[PDB]
């Protein structure tokens, strides 16, 4: 039929490419990898190089130690029987600390301190990656747009697992590590502080996901439908624009009224996306510490009948 | 063999240097741990 | 902190959404006036400004460097589009269609449109150029999918107009952009790889008839690709999308 | 033993230094937490206990 | 109005219906057939919504609430004030979103682009219709469609899913919500990328895609490509979209219990099925 | 030893510097933090208990 | 036997010495943690069971 | 019979020899879990039974 | 072959790979027998 | 070479006085305040 | 077999000084598995 | 019956070892735990009952 | 046609592969008959 | 006869490998019927018949 330009109808396969020096420690940086076809039916097929510094090591050791106790943890649960761990893998749990234990480091450690170790371990790996994240950028001299947009989600993160429960007094009122139980976490959060839904903040969170799976799925159809005037090279259409930002900006400015460039729509991204974990973190950091019945703080804000 | 390019000189300073810090760390480590056991033996 | 107002029902909760109202007032102002930076300030349809501008103002000016000195970008600035443009207006009311004056495609109207582009090729961050012929690309080859060169290539009249000599490939990126097919009179024109349908024994261009395969433009060196020829040949191929209709399904 | 020394030749010291203060840290931490959540090796916790503190 | 190369774009052609009868623009708009048919539609609904609010006794925009036929009604019509104007006004939304959808593919058509926002725009309106019309016709009755409240459809939205107990517990909603959370995390990434190549450290050359290809090579060891990213975001949004309307499709239909007792299919299969230890030991 | 001070020959200062910062304020944050956590070394606590004023 | 040493002709040196440290420390403290977790190989409650501690 | 040595002309000696230590190492790793999973192979909680521990 | 190497490298690799491979048999052959004296599974 | 970083061999040995000053400094604050924390409350 | 650009001697070199760390990794834990065995016997 | 080698002139040697390597680990696997289900024939609960070890 | 082995080759590698399937099968028929002989499953 | 034409349309090592797939899937699904009828279960007959349960 005609050509949508969704998957590739040829690959072409060349020397690999390096990558940009810049201001980059090369010695860091290792090999590449193979190439994948399977992939390169989508996007590239080029694996690697990847960059591995004090940072890279410092985050991948956490994070390797976050799922090591996580997962010794789950084969204890499972009595070290490997077919009791494939039956149950989704159901078992570290879990936080008992409410008695308040914030304290004296909970056991099948009560709540293996799961303090896990989460020492999972900050250290997070925050070394954020740390990564901008220095990537800075070796290349790029913008730290990349960092502090991970700082956006950084922060839910943090409230979800370090700020709120200490606000409210204990480390109980944080996620466990699995799989349903955290599920089970995000129900039981719901119905403790009345309905969740009457939060506008968790409104404005739902608000602003719908808009980036809206607006994301605007700019790709977008972007694919000009492909056919180079419109993927945003990079040039920013720099010398062509017909392809030209007919993109006037497809949207005939169906809605008004467009963007092949700049600024990258800026609606971003904030769009990170606006998604900015306000979910307020709205979490208002439950139990403002607002314990959001059903009823609706009410007396006009969004419920009395 | 060689691939951070450092000579025979080079890699014995350096290797002095860091033993006398890993000794430092050891002294200090055992000197605590049998402070910890003469306050709570574990055995 | 739970209950706690300074008046009304005024909590933190209340502070925090009105305080999020204004943020969010103040963040779409800036997201509206930075995509101000194209095609501002508005025109009439004679090409002198409109009286009505919208609610926004200009932005300040902003300054691009280009990568390989090529010299500065200020946005937003001075208007290039002066072309002629060979469409005549149907009507002395605003906001109705005007009508080509001649032939499209060759004028480069409507869904043929060009950009005047730099005539000069796009570089990749090492300053070489960014697309290539397979065969002048050093170690490039077809890794997967069916190879195009060598196929007849048939238009949307169901004739054949010439057939795949050449892929030109992208060399960072690693991606075929366009297919070089040799015409009738042995000369070569480029196809853009997203308007073409490679099938098994064939490449099917719907967009042009075999009649308008002559027609596309040609780039100046056999070798390499502008961002001005890029334009025209991309837009006379999706103007054939349209101005190509009487000649279908023959 | 006696010809320890050459590590140095095929590992960069820079690399192996940040890994072993990484894995340092991260272990010590892990033991101290360890500790803490033993109650009886808890030394807060004993120290409350010993002289009659909440 | 007009953009500055506006001008040499506005073409007569393009038109799915209507020939030039309706070929204009109203300022930045532009008017066809379906241009007109989704004024029309848009501003019925709207005014009916309003009517509906007169009717209910409220002004509060977010206490304004048009509910869908009682359970008692069927598939049939319902008197205006119970659910008749909850039916009309459903017509008025259908018809409106199928028109942009139509007016889109015109717009395509005269800017000679491709008809992928229209195709991606036709999946958003399958999801609302099979919430609104295939779900409920399926079920036997209208009033287990959403009712059109800002607060209200998330009452909607909560009941339904605690008719099953924990809704997290639907397969198909858990693939669903990784896709819709994928989502927002590449939309990040990607105007992230693309603004720190655009916008460097102050003083310095624009970026090239080399540059991004290299940072998140450096950064996670794979980069999906300019074109990759776009396809990736069409094909995650779509997805995501796909199976909630499958997720709510399945529900109350093939499935009519609690969801989380679905996964003690895994649990009881025949060979761990009595192995002790474990959660389920 | 008397020859430690190779070790700047080796890591570029600022890096050390920063990484030093950062470690000695988490470091000191998180230790203030357990003695807050912990009811038996909270001294604002201590401090209202000792002088009755809550 | 004592021909195992073209074994370094095979393998980068590096390589095998970073993914051999990364398993022993995994494995011992795999072990280690399921001594804890055995209550007859706890030495801590062993010896908070030994000295009448907790 | 004796020419299994041509088993390397077709192989790569590094891919095998990786694949071949990961695959020992889980299939033992496995093995050992599923007895000390079997109560009646448990050596621990064998000893412990054996010595009092308990 | 596809490896590249010589017909007496290949000797001289099988050499020693069948070298480990005995030795660590060995080890598991003494291992058994120790845990089916201590502890038979037959 | 030298070293990595790009200092004499007499500026590295500087910054190394400069920063054992310092860390004396710091050092001596921490053993007064835990000195003083331990008259008030002792944690053994 | 110059798979890594590494020369006999220099691979019998590294093997004699990676043996010598092992033999040391080995005897210290046959050590503390005599103590441990001492100690607490699992057999 | 004496031409079977020219399968080798048609199937590539690493992917037809590697395929049946698979084949018979899985075939195997699957045996042995089809074994291990079967009261009958698990030989630790043979074993188990046969010395009387619970 | 494919792999371009020649007749010798093929010969040779089809050779060591029956050697390695009849070693395998010499060692499961032992394998089988002590299982039989502990416990027959006819 | 005249049958080796179907080596003309099909390339060999897809009709063996599709035949090998075809005959293990066949005769995994057989074993596995049999083992599923109590009749002809030959470990739980062979544990009928030793008293072995
Ligand atoms: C998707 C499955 C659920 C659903 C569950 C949720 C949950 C859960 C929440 C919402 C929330 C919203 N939903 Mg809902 N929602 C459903 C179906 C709808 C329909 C529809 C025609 O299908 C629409 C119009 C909306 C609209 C709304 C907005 C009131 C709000 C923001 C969404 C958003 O910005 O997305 C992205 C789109 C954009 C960013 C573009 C702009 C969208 C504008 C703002 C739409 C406004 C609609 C307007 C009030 C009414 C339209 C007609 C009027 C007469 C003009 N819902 C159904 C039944 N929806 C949230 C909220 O805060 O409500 C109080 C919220 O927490
Ligand atoms: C009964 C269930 C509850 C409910 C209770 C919750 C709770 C509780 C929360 C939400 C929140 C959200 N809810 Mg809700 N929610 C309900 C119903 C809905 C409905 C609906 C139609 O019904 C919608 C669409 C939503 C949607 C959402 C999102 C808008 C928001 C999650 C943002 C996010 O992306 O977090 C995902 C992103 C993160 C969690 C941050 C991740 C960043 C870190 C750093 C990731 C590190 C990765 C780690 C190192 C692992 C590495 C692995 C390797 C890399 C492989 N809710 C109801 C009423 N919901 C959240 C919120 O913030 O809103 C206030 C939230 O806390
Ligand atoms: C704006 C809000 C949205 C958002 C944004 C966002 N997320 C981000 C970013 C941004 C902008 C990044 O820059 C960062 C990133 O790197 O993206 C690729 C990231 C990121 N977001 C991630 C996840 C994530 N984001 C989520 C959500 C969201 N992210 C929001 C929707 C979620 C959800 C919904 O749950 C998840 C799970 C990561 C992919 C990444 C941060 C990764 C990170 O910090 O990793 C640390 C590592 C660990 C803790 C685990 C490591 C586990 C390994 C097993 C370690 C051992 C490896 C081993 C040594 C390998 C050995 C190999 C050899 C043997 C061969
Ligand atoms: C399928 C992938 C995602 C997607 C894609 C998508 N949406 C799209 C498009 C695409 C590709 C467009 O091209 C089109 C567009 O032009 O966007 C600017 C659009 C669009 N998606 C929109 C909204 C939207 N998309 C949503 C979701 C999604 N859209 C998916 C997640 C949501 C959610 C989740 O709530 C909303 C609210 C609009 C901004 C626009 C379509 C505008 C339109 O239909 O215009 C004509 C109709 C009117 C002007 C309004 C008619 C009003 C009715 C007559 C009365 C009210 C009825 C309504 C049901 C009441 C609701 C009450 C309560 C529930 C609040
Ligand atoms: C790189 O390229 C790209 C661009 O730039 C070249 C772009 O701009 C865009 C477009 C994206 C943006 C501008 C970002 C902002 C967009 C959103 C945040 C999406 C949400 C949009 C809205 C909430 C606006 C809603 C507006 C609507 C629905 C239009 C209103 C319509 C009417 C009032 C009726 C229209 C019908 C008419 C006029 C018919 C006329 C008939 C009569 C008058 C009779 C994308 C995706 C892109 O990828
Ligand atoms: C049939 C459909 C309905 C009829 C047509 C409706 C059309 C348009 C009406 C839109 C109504 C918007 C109302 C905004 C209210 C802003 C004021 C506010 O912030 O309200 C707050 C709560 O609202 C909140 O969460 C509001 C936040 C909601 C959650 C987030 C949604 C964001 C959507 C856009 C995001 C961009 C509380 O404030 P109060 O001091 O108690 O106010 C009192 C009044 O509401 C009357 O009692
Ligand atoms: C992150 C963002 C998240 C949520 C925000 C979503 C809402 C964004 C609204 C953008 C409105 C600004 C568009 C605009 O102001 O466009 C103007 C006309 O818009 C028009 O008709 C249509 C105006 C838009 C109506 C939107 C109604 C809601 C035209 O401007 P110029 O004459 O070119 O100057
Ligand atoms: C690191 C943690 C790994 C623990 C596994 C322990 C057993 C490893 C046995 C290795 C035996 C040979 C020694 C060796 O080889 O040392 C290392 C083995 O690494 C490797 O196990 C890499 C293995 C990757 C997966 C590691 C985890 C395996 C178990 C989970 C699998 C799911 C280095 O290998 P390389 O030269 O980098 O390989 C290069 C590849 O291109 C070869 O195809
Ligand atoms: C280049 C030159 C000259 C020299 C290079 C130097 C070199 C090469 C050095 C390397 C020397 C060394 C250490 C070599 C080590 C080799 C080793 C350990 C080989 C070991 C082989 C072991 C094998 C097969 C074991 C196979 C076992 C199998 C299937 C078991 C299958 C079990 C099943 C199916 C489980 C059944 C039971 C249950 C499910 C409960
Ligand atoms: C086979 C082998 C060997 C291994 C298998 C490994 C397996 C199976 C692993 C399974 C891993 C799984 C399921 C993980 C699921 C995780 C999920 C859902 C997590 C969800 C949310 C988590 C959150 C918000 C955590 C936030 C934590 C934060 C902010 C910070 C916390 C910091 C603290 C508390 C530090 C405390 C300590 C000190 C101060 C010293
Ligand atoms: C970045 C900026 C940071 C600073 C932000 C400051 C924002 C300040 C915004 C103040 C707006 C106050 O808005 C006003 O608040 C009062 C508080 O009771 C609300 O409440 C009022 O109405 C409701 C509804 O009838 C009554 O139940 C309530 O008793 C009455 O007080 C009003 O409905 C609201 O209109
Ligand atoms: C940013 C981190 C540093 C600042 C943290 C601020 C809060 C720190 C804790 C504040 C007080 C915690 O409250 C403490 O919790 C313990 C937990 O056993 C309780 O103990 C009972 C007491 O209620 C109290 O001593
Ligand atoms: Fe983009």
């Amino acid at each position: 039929a005609e050509y949508q330009n969704i998957f590739s109808q040829v690959q072409v396969r060349g020397p690999a490419d390096l990558g940009m020096t810049e201001d980059v420690n090369l010695a860091n940086r290792s090999g590449v990898g193979p190439f994948s076809t399977l992939l390169g039916w989508f996007g590239n097929a080029q694996l690697g190089p990847i960059y591995l510094g004090s940072l890279g090591v410092l985050s991948l050791f956490s994070g390797l130690m976050w799922f090591f106790t996580i997962g010794i943890w789950f084969w204890y649960q499972a009595g070290w029987n490997p077919a009791v761990f494939l039956r149950d893998l989704f159901f078992f749990s570290l879990e936080p600390p008992a409410p008695e234990y308040g914030l304290s480091f004296a909970a056991p450690l099948k009560e709540g301190g293996l799961w303090l170790i896990a989460s020492f371990f999972m900050f250290v790996a997070v925050w070394s990656w954020w740390g990564r994240t901008y220095l990537r950028a800075q070796a290349l001299g790029m913008g730290k747009h990349t960092a502090w947009a991970f700082l956006s989600a950084i922060w839910l993160w943090m409230v979800l697992g370090f700020i709120r429960p200490i606000l409210m007094g204990s480390w109980s009122e944080a996620v466990p590590y699995g799989i349903f139980s955290h599920l089970d976490w995000t129900n039981n959060f719901s119905l403790v502080h009345g309905n969740l839904f009457y939060n506008p903040f968790h409104g404005l969170s739902i608000a602003f996901l719908y808009g980036s799976a809206l607006l994301f799925a605007m700019h790709g159809a977008t972007i694919l439908a000009v492909s056919r005037f180079g419109g993927e090279r945003e990079l040039e259409q920013i720099a010398d624009r062509g017909t392809a930002a030209e007919r993109a900006a006037l497809f949207w400015r005939w169906t809605m009224g008004f467009n963007a460039t092949m700049e600024g729509i990258h800026r609606w991204a971003i904030w769009m996306a990170v606006l998604v974990t900015l306000t979910g973190g307020i709205g979490i950091l208002l439950s139990g510490t403002v607002v314990d019945n959001w059903y009823v703080w609706g009410q007396n804000h006009g969004m419920a009948p009395l | 063999l060689g691939y951070t390019g450092l000579t025979d000189e080079q890699a014995q300073e350096l290797h002095s240097v860091y033993m006398s810090g890993l000794w430092l760390f050891s002294a200090v480590a055992i000197v605590a741990h049998l402070a910890v056991y003469i306050w709570r033996p574990w055995f | 902190m739970v209950g706690v107002t300074a008046f009304g029902n005024f909590d933190l909760a209340s502070l925090a959404i009105y305080s999020f109202w204004i943020f969010l007032a103040g963040l779409i102002y800036y997201l509206q006036t930075e995509n101000m930076r194209e095609g501002y300030p508005l025109e009439n349809e004679d090409g002198t400004p409109a009286a009505n501008q919208g609610p926004f103002p200009l932005p300040k000016p902003k300054t691009f460097i280009l990568p390989h000195g090529r010299g500065t970008l200020t946005v937003p600035g001075p208007e290039s589009e002066d072309r002629p443009i060979a469409l005549a207006r149907t009507a002395v009311s605003e906001g109705f269609p005007h009508a080509p004056t001649g032939d499209p495609m060759k004028d480069g109207v409507g869904p043929a449109s060009w950009v005047a582009r730099r005539d000069l090729p796009e570089l990749d961050g090492h300053g070489h150029n960014k697309i290539k012929p397979m065969k002048a690309a050093a170690g490039f080859h077809v890794s997967a999918g069916k190879n195009p060169i060598g196929l007849p290539v048939r238009g949307c009249d169901l004739e054949i107009a010439g057939k795949v000599v050449d892929i030109w490939v992208d060399i960072p990126e690693q991606m075929a952009r366009f297919l070089e097919v040799e015409l009738k009179d042995g000369s070569t024109r480029l196809l853009p790889m997203q308007m073409v349908k490679v099938q098994s024994n064939r490449v099917h261009v719907n967009a042009l008839s075999s009649d308008l395969f002559a027609g596309i433009p040609t780039i100046k060196s056999p070798t390499e690709v502008t961002l001005l020829e890029e334009d025209k040949i991309c837009g006379y191929v999706a103007g054939g999308l349209m101005y190509a209709a009487p000649k279908r399904k023959s | 033993m006696s010809k320890f020394y050459k590590i140095w030749m095929i590992f960069d010291p820079r690399r192996v230094f940040v890994a072993q203060g990484v894995f340092l840290f991260l272990l010590a931490v892990m033991i101290h937490l360890i500790l803490l959540s033993t109650p009886s090796y808890n030394w807060l916790e004993i120290s409350a206990a010993k002289y009659n503190r909440v | 109005a007009l953009l500055s190369f506006e001008q040499k774009y506005r073409v007569p052609g393009g038109t799915l219906v209507g020939g030039n009868l309706f070929d204009f623009w109203v300022g930045p708009f532009y008017v066809g057939f379906f241009g007109v048919a989704t004024f029309f539609f848009a501003a019925l609904g709207i005014i009916l919504i309003a009517w509906s609010a007169v009717l209910q006794g409220t002004w509060n925009p977010q206490l304004i609430s048009v509910y869908p036929p009682a359970l008692e009604y069927g598939l049939g019509g319902a008197p205006l004030a119970k659910g008749g104007l909850w039916q009309i006004i459903t017509i008025c939304a259908t018809g409106a979103f199928v028109s942009w959808a139509l007016r889109e593919v015109e717009i395509c058509r005269k800017l000679g682009i491709g008809y992928h926002i229209p195709f991606a725009f036709a999946f958003a309106i399958l999801a609302y219709l099979t919430l609104v019309l295939f779900r409920p016709v399926m079920m036997g009755a209208w009033g287990y469609a959403f009712p059109y409240g800002i607060w209200t459809h998330l009452d909607w939205v909560s009941n339904t899913g605690y008719t099953y107990g924990n809704f997290h517990y639907n397969p198909a909603h858990m693939i669903a919500i990784s896709f819709f959370f994928t989502n927002a995390l590449a939309l990040a990434l990607h105007g992230a990328l693309v603004l720190s190549a655009a916008n460097p450290e102050k003083g310095k050359e624009m970026r090239t895609p080399d540059h991004e290809d290299t940072f998140f090579r450096d950064l996670v060891g794979y980069s999906i490509g300019t074109l990759g990213i776009h396809r990736l975001g069409l094909l995650l949004s779509l997805s995501a979209v796909f199976f909630s309307a499958l997720c709510m499709i399945i529900t109350g239909t093939i499935w009519f219990d609690q969801w989380v007792d679905w996964w003690q299919w895994w649990v009881k299969l025949p060979w761990w099925a009595n192995i002790p230890g474990g959660i389920n030991g």
